[PDB]
């Protein structure tokens, strides 16, 4: 898979994710993209492939919910813990990467798996240089968005 | 001559421990064959001191005065537990229950606010050996537990918590997580405090004692977000001892 | 590293069964005969070195002991987690419906 | 009843989950109802001593009739919708209830307010009529035209 | 017209109804933080003024 | 969809006998449940003790079992804690405590059956909404 | 009474046109922005301080928590084409409620 | 010639640049006190434990706020409706922690604004005017009483009074909707009709008078120079304006009587805002908006949602998140 | 810097109130 | 605090007395038309 | 607070440029015969 | 280049305040009767 094609499949390039007073280039938000990390594949202890529910453009924040191929919920990141049933720890959720930087690697440490799952709600996962521009981690719109706003 | 709730309400007396007369210089006999309990222990703080945190780290830091900002809500009371007679004649109080904590906020010179959970939770305190009678020479010394000032459900202003809440800074969706780990990953403190009780008055007839106390414990660490301060609390105490 | 001890506990038997040393008392409603009488006794006499130690609670009726025996397969024990047992949280953990 | 020691139970904020102190030290109920500690009622006063709510009476002396009354009053709180659906605003239909206290308070605030408006209306008119200008300004005798300019 | 045309579909336009419009208000608070917007604040000033 | 005889057929006893309620009985049960019970049990939850709800699966694991007409009718005469260990008529409305819960004074045996049938039929209509609380509103 | 007053009746009545008409025009501009999700949603300086300092709270951070509840609790039924299933455990809630 | 007689003459003098008057004797010190405390607190006050749970909220500019987020924060829920003047605190530091400034500001403000209203009566009497401008002002004033005093009384705490700040105002609105469904309350709906209609009729009257200005100026001068302050002739032709608007709708839908017209312009927003104020003041005692949650049911008994049920879902999100650490028991009863 | 900026603008507005009231163009009947 | 309280009480009483005695001082007659 | 470094110059010119425009026009009006 | 962040506002005000002073004086000179 070309890195350029994977990069289009990422919500940080969606022009409907910005803010009126979040000024500057998109690079000022998530950072200067360096490399595709590869495709994350999530699995539970049974070995079923699980899919992270992607964030719609409407949502500034979004929960982490994983389903099987039929849309049945299989794991999530709970808010309240005392009645959690689907936590990554309970379900033995792992993540393996195919292609990109992390190709051939597998992660089982629940905090690490959860961090990758949080990025997967944005689609394909990239490594960013957030230092060069002192990027703040908050999405900005593209020239497509700014052009559209001013002219409407 | 007996006061009621309506005599007391709004006066501040409800935060004050009972006192004994200047004539209460007696002695309460301990029968090593009898079992005893403290039916009521009351602790009324009169001074909060916070240890200054100097830069040099070779100068001896001092405890400095503070201003109480949370009003007359500080006293521990209705505390009870077993009062054991040990084989060597010492007495050990084992705290079991009561209103044995108070959140407190004091302010340093310059405005820094220091919240703490003023407490004697799970207090075990012992006297010197051979206490055939409790007198104005009796002392109690012991340790207690200091749990996290906030309990596990408490959510910070961005909705992050330990037993509930987000586990990341959701307003910074693509920021690097390593730098925010201390604020994102909530931790529950449990430390020890120390307390001394100096008996100053004893009513042998009624089993009541009163005196001064000093205790030392750590302050709120905001569920692990920052280092706690050392606090010294001074005040007066009252206790009623009963055969049980 | 910094770790959320409640999430970690979810990766132990605490995430699979009723932990006699940690679990909030409303969980004993999941099985017949445990709540409220045995559940109160269980929480009050915790912690336990093993699940079978629950049978040593003094004062039990014979039926009460039989109910415990039938439900040992649904119990576990892990180390007491301070964050789960402070604040009276085993009696009321701030969760209702 | 489940075994909690309600005196020593610390809530999430650090204040007592069930019991805390008023700003003047009295023992009072915790949670948001800390604001209501001035409340007094016959089902609650048996539990109150000189320093406020008495933990020993709470541990030992709560009668079934007190539990009954408290459950009744908790579930008949004066909250409900204009079409008389009892409960909080997010409640589903089922309970047909608006407290008589809500009907009586809302009606008489509405009436008291309009009667204040009526007082202003009629007081201002009676003054203007007594002075002779309730029908308007006399064009040939406009008071302001006989006054010095402000600047 | 413009708002739904910028969104995914007409579905997210206001529906023509009293409670439907109230939902539109609340959607705008929750999703857009519309009360924070200085152009809405100028609108409020113009209407209340 | 309709409120059919099959929907209105519910377990009569612990042995597996069923009974088919009439639509009149269903209407009577809703009315009487609102009259005497909804102030605490609206929607199948319990406002003064949210740990216990009126879901059929919860009632089935009560002692004695309460997931049938006879169990619910008995509960309304002599209510118990969930484990059957304590009689709670002094703090829960019942025929036994009609002196202190006066709304029970005029409830007939027929009324109790109707209330019991409402509690059993409603989850067959509403599913997990019944006893679900505000999450399911 | 107020310190200033109208003195020109033509200005007064023009001002009465100007004020509400300009107000509505401004609100329209904001909505054109919201068409693109170009919101005034956040103050970045607030988010940076709040993320690093868990004792920092303002009415601005309080309102975002309300917004997060609105989105999570209203989206499944308000946006049925999305087929949202949010298990109970993921729903943001404060204590007790 | 005696000092008290001379003083009374200056106080009630119609020649002061700003009228004082007897209401003014109360208004001036109370409004200055509220203004000075507000400005200082808004700039420099430390965080305030609004909800009484030792969770202080920062309101001031120096403590991390901007104009949009800053506020003077309501007094602590631990205080409730107790009177908390400065001399009740052990120290100014305690007074600030507990939200003392809020009580000082709103009490001085409400008294001063009530006196502002009486002052409007008073000057109108001194000028030989008719008296009811103060009645028009009673609508905004009643609204201020509603959110700063009546709602706190009904709920038992000044911590539920509206905060003195822009984002705090939005916080009050959102929580109010969660707890009272104010959008579904007809008095708030009348309020909206009052302010929407007030804005509409403001633009309407403005445009109609402006449309019928009599030509008195040249192409290069502002037409405003066609009116001279205090001229006796009307400056526009209301017969032309009515002839236009009566044809826009129909003849009888339009006003030809200027007195009737201007009475309508006064009455419509004032009445509507009166109902707005009464909305807040009666939801203060928890008589809330219409509740149609699960009102529509199909033949089996399935709930058929309406837009009211979607509103309910949004209200729930507000409810469960607001004051996330303050509730220990399952019902939010105040 | 921000605080200074906010207070500066506010202070200018209050000064503007003073001039607009006491140093207004006087209304004259002509 | 005690001094502050006494000071404010004195200040408030002064202005309140001005208000009451002011309106007692022949206020109906302070109009431009009929002297009541 | 980590504010935008251009906020100050943006606010300063936003006030000053139109304000001085108005002052220029006002003063040359006053100075007319 | 890591320049002083106040350099921009300082230079801008240094130009604009006295320039605007002169423009005010010039324009109100031109508008006086001739
Ligand atoms: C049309 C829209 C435009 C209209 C413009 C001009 C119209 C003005 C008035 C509109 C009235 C329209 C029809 C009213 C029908 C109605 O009301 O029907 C309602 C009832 C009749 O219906 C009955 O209403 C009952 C209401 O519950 C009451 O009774 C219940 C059962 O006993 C419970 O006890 C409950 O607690 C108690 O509140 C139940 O729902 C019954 O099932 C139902 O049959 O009429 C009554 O009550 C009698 C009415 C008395 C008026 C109330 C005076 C007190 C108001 C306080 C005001 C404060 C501020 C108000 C803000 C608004
Ligand atoms: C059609 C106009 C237009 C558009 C679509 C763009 C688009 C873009 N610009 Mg360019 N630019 C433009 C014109 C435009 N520019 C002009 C005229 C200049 C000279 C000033 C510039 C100079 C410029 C620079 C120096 C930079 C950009 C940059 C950018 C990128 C980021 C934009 C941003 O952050 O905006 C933020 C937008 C806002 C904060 C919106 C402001 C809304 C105003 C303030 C509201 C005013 C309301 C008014 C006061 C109310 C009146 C009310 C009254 C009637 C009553 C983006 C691709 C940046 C970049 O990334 O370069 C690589 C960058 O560094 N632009
Ligand atoms: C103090 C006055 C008062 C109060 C507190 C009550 C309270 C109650 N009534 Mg009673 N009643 C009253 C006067 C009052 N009523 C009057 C004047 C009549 C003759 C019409 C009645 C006849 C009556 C009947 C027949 C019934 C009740 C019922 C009830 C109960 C349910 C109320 C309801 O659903 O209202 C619904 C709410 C409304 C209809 C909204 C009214 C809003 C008005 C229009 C606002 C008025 C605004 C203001 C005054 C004027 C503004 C104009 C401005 C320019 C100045 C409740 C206890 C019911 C009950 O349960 O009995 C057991 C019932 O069946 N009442
Ligand atoms: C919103 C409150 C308010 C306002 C603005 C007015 C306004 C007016 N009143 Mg009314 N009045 C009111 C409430 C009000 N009244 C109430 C509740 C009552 C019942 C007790 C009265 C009984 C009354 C009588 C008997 C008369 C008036 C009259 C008048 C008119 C002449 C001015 C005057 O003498 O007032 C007097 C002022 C008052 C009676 C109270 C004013 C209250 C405001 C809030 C100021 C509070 C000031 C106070 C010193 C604050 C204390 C501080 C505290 C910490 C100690 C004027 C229209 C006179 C008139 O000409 O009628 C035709 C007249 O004779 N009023
Ligand atoms: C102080 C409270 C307050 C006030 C005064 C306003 C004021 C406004 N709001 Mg805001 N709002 C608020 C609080 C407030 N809001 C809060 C807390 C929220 C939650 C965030 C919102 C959410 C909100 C949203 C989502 C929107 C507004 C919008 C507006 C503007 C609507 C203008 C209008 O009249 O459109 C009314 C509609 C028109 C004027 C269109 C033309 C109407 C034609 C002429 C009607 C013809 C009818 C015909 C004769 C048939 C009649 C038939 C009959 C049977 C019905 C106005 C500036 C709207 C906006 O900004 O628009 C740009 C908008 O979309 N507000
Ligand atoms: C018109 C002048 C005026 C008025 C009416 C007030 C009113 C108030 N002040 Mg403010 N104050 C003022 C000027 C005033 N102030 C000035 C100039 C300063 C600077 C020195 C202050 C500094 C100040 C501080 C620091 C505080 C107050 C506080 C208060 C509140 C409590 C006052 C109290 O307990 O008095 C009690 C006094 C009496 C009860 C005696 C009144 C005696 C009269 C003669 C009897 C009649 C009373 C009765 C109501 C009749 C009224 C008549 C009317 C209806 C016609 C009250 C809102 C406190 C507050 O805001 O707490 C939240 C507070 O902390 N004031
Ligand atoms: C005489 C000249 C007049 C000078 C006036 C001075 C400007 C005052 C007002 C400035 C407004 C913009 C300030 C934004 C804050 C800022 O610092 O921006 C800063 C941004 C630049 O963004 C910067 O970029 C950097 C890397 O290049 C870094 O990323 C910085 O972090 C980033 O701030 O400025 C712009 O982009 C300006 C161009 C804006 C173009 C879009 C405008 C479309 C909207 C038109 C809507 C019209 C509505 C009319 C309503 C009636
Ligand atoms: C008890 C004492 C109360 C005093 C309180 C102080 C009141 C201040 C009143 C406004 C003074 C400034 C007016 C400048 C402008 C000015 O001097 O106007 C003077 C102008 C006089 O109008 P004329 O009809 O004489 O103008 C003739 C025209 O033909 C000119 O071309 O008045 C108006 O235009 C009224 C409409 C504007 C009313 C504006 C109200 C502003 C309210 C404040 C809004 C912002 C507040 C910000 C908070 C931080
Ligand atoms: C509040 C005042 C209540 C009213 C009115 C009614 N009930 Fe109730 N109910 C209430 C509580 C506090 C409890 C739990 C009691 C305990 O300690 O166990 C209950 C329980 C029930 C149950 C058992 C639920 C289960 O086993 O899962 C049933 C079947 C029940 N209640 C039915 C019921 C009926 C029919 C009522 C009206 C006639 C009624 N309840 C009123 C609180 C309250
Ligand atoms: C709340 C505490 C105060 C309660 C006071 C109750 C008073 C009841 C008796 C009032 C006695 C009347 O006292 C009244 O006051 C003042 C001072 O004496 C008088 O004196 C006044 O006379 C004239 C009247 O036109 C005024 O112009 C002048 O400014 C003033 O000197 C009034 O003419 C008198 O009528
Ligand atoms: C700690 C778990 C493994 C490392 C993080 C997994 C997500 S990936 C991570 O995401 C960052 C934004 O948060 C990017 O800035 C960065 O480039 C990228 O490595
Ligand atoms: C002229 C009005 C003065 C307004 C400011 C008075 C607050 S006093 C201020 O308090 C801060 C916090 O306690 C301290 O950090 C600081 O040193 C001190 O100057
Ligand atoms: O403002 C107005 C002027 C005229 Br003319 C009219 O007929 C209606 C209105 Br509203
Ligand atoms: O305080 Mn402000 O908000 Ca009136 O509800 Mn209860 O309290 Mn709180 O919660 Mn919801
Ligand atoms: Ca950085
Ligand atoms: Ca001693
Ligand atoms: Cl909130
Ligand atoms: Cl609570």
């Amino acid at each position: 898979i070309p890195e350029k094609l994977a990069f289009y499949d990422y919500i940080g390039n969606n022009p409907a994710k910005g803010g009126l007073f979040r000024t500057g280039p998109m690079n000022k938000g998530d950072g200067i993209a360096q490399a595709w990390k590869g495709h994350a594949v999530f699995r539970n202890k049974e070995g079923e492939e699980l899919f992270v529910r992607r964030m719609p453009a409407f949502f500034e924040s979004f929960p982490v919910i994983l389903t099987d191929k039929n849309g049945v919920v299989k794991a999530d990141i709970p808010f309240r813990r005392a009645e959690s049933k689907y936590s990554f720890e309970q379900q033995g959720v792992t993540v393996s990467f195919y292609g990109g930087e992390l190709n051939g690697q597998t992660f089982t440490d629940p905090p690490t798996v959860k961090s990758y799952a949080r990025k997967a709600i944005f689609g394909e996962i990239f490594e960013f240089d957030t230092e060069t521009l002192n990027s703040d981690g908050i999405f900005r719109t593209s020239p497509r968005g700014w052009f559209t706003f001013a002219h409407a | 001559q007996t006061l009621t709730y309506d005599d007391i309400v709004g006066t501040g007396l409800a935060n004050k421990c009972p006192t004994l007369d200047d004539t209460a210089r007696g002695a309460y006999p301990i029968d090593s064959s009898q079992t005893y309990r403290i039916a009521r222990l009351c602790l009324q703080p009169t001074t909060f001191l916070v240890k200054e945190e100097p830069k040099n780290k070779r100068q001896e830091a001092e405890f400095v005065p503070t201003k109480l900002v949370t009003r007359e809500t500080t006293s521990l009371d209705q505390i009870q537990g077993e009062l054991k007679v040990n084989s060597d004649g010492s007495l050990t109080f084992v705290e079991e229950d009561g209103i044995d904590f108070q959140p407190v906020t004091v302010q340093m010179a310059g405005g820094e606010r220091i919240p703490l959970l003023f407490t004697v939770k799970n207090l075990v305190a012992s006297t010197q050996p051979n206490v055939t009678s409790i007198t104005t020479s009796t002392d109690f010394k012991g340790e207690f537990n200091v749990p996290s000032y906030r309990t596990a459900n408490f959510l910070d202003p961005k909705g992050r918590g330990l037993a509930s809440g987000y586990d990341s800074a959701i307003a910074l969706p693509q920021a690097k997580e390593e730098e925010l780990a201390r604020a994102n990953v909530k931790r529950f403190s449990l430390t020890k405090g120390q307390i001394s009780l100096n008996v100053a008055k004893v009513d042998g007839r009624t089993g009541e004692i009163a005196g001064t106390f000093e205790s030392e414990q750590l302050s709120d660490d905001d569920m692990g977000a920052h280092e706690p301060h050392e606090v010294k609390i001074q005040g007066v105490f009252y206790a009623s001892i009963e055969p049980a | 590293e910094l770790v959320n001890v409640v999430d970690e506990k979810l990766g132990t038997a605490y995430g699979e069964k009723i932990d006699l040393n940690n679990t909030n008392i409303a969980a004993f409603i999941q099985y017949r005969g445990l709540y409220p009488t045995l559940a109160k006794l269980i929480v009050k006499n915790a912690p336990y070195e093993s699940v079978e130690d629950v049978l040593n609670i003094p004062g039990l009726t014979e039926r009460q002991k039989q109910i415990l025996r039938e439900n040992l397969e649904h119990f576990t024990v892990t180390e007491v987690e301070t964050a789960l047992v402070e604040g009276g949280d085993r009696y009321n953990n701030g969760l209702y419906k | 009843k489940l075994g909690a020691n309600v005196g020593s139970a610390q809530g999430p904020t650090g204040l007592g989950k069930y019991l805390m102190r008023s700003p003047t030290g009295e023992i009072i109920f915790g949670g948001e109802t800390m604001r209501f500690w001035d409340f007094r009622g016959p089902w609650l006063e048996p539990l109150r001593g000189p320093n406020g709510l008495d933990l020993n009476k709470i541990k030992n002396d709560i009668q079934p009739w007190q539990e009954r009354r408290a459950a009744e009053y908790m579930t008949h709180a004066p909250l409900g919708s204009l079409n008389s659906v009892g409960g909080v605003a997010t409640e589903i239909n089922s309970v047909n209830f608006v407290s008589p206290r809500s009907w009586l308070a809302t009606s008489h605030f509405v009436l008291a307010f309009f009667f204040l408006v009526g007082h202003l209306w009629h007081a201002g008119r009676a003054r203007a009529a007594a002075a002779g200008f309730e029908k308007g300004i006399d064009r040939e005798s406009e008071p302001v035209l006989s006054m010095p300019s402000l600047d | 017209l413009i708002y739904p045309l910028g969104q995914s579909s007409w579905f997210f336009a206001p529906s023509f109804g009293v409670a439907a419009i109230f939902r539109f208000l609340l959607f705008f608070q929750g999703f857009h933080n519309w009360t924070l917007n200085p152009f809405h604040m100028m609108g409020v000033a113009g209407v209340l003024g | 969809a309709e409120l059919t005889p099959e929907v209105l057929t519910v377990p009569l006893n612990s042995e597996g006998k069923t009974i088919t309620l009439t639509e009149k009985q269903y209407l009577e049960g809703k009315r009487l449940f609102q009259y005497a019970c909804a102030s605490c049990h609206v929607g199948g939850i319990t406002k003064t003790n949210p740990s216990l709800d009126l879901r059929t699966e919860t009632l089935a694991l009560a002692t004695p079992p309460r997931d049938n007409i006879e169990g619910l009718v008995d509960y309304m005469k002599n209510p118990t804690t969930y484990d059957g260990e304590q009689e709670i008529a002094e703090v829960h409305p019942s025929l036994r405590s009609a002196d202190i819960f006066p709304k029970m004074r005029n409830l007939t045996e027929k009324d109790l059956v109707a209330i019991a049938g409402h509690i059993l039929v409603e989850p067959k209509i509403l599913g997990d909404k019944w006893g679900g609380g505000k999450v399911y509103y | 009474i107020f310190g200033i007053a109208f003195s020109n009746k033509r200005w007064l009545h023009f001002f009465m046109l100007f004020v509400p008409v300009t107000g509505l025009w401004m609100s329209a501009i904001g909505v054109v922005g919201l068409a693109l999700n170009l919101r005034s949603y956040d103050f970045i300086s607030q988010e940076i301080r709040a993320a690093e300092d868990p004792e920092f709270e303002t009415f601005y951070t309080k309102n975002l928590l309300l917004n997060e509840g609105i989105r999570a609790w209203m989206a499944p039924q308000d946006q049925p084409h999305e087929n949202f299933v949010f298990p109970e455990e993921v729903l943001p809630r404060g204590n007790a409620l | 010639a005696n000092l008290w007689e001379r003083f009374c003459n200056w106080v009630t003098s119609t020649d002061n640049r700003l009228y004082v008057g007897w209401f003014g004797v109360i208004m001036i010190p109370t409004l200055l006190a509220a203004t000075i405390c507000f400005v200082i607190a808004f700039i420099a006050a430390p965080p305030v434990d609004i909800d009484g749970i030792r969770e202080p909220v920062s309101g001031s500019l120096l403590y991390g706020n901007n104009i949009i987020t800053g506020a003077v924060v309501p007094s602590s829920n631990a205080i409730g409706l107790h009177f908390y003047p400065i001399w009740e605190a052990a120290s100014l530091d305690e007074w600030l922690y507990n939200g003392g400034p809020y009580q000082l500001i709103i009490f001085h403000f409400l008294l001063g604004a009530s006196c502002y209203m009486g002052r409007q009566w008073e000057l109108s009497y001194r000028l030989g005017m008719r008296p009811w401008i103060c009645v028009a002002y009673s609508a905004p004033l009643a609204s201020a009483f509603a959110v700063f005093l009546i709602y706190p009384i009904g709920q038992g705490s000044f911590s539920d009074g509206m905060p003195l700040g822009i984002s705090g105002t939005f916080n009050f609105m959102i929580v109010f909707q969660a707890e009272h469904n104010i959008l579904m309350h007809p008095f708030h709906q009348l309020g909206v009709a009052g302010v929407f209609g007030g804005a509409l009729f403001c633009a309407m009257h403005g445009s109609l008078v402006t449309s019928s200005l009599i030509r008195e100026t040249t192409e290069t001068e502002s037409a405003n120079y066609g009116y001279k302050f205090g001229q006796e002739e009307e400056t526009y032709n209301i017969v032309a304006a009515h002839g236009y608007f009566g044809r826009l709708i129909f003849q009888y839908a339009s006003f030809n009587n200027s007195r009737s017209l201007h009475f309508f312009l006064a009455a419509w927003p004032v009445v509507g805002v009166w109902f707005a104020a009464l909305g807040i003041s009666t939801m203060a005692f928890n008589l809330n908006g219409f509740n149609f949650n699960h009102s529509v049911i199909d033949a089996k008994g399935n709930v058929i949602n309406t837009w009211a049920d979607i509103i309910n879902r949004a209200n729930l999100g507000m409810e469960v998140m607001h004051e996330r650490n303050a509730h220990n028991f399952p019902l939010d009863l105040a | 810097m921000e605080t200074i900026t906010y207070v500066f603008i506010f202070a200018c507005i209050i000064a503007l109130f003073f001039f607009a009231i006491f140093f207004r163009e006087p209304p004259r009947i002509t | 605090m005690e001094t502050l309280k006494i000071t404010v009480y004195i200040v408030v009483t002064f202005f309140v007395l001005l208000f009451v005695f002011g309106f007692l001082s022949g206020d109906p007659a302070r109009n431009p038309k009929r002297k009541d | 607070m980590e504010v935008n470094q251009l906020g100050l110059i943006a606010t300063a010119l936003f006030v000053l440029v139109p304000s001085v425009f108005l002052i220029i026009l006002y003063v040359q009006t006053e100075s007319q015969q």
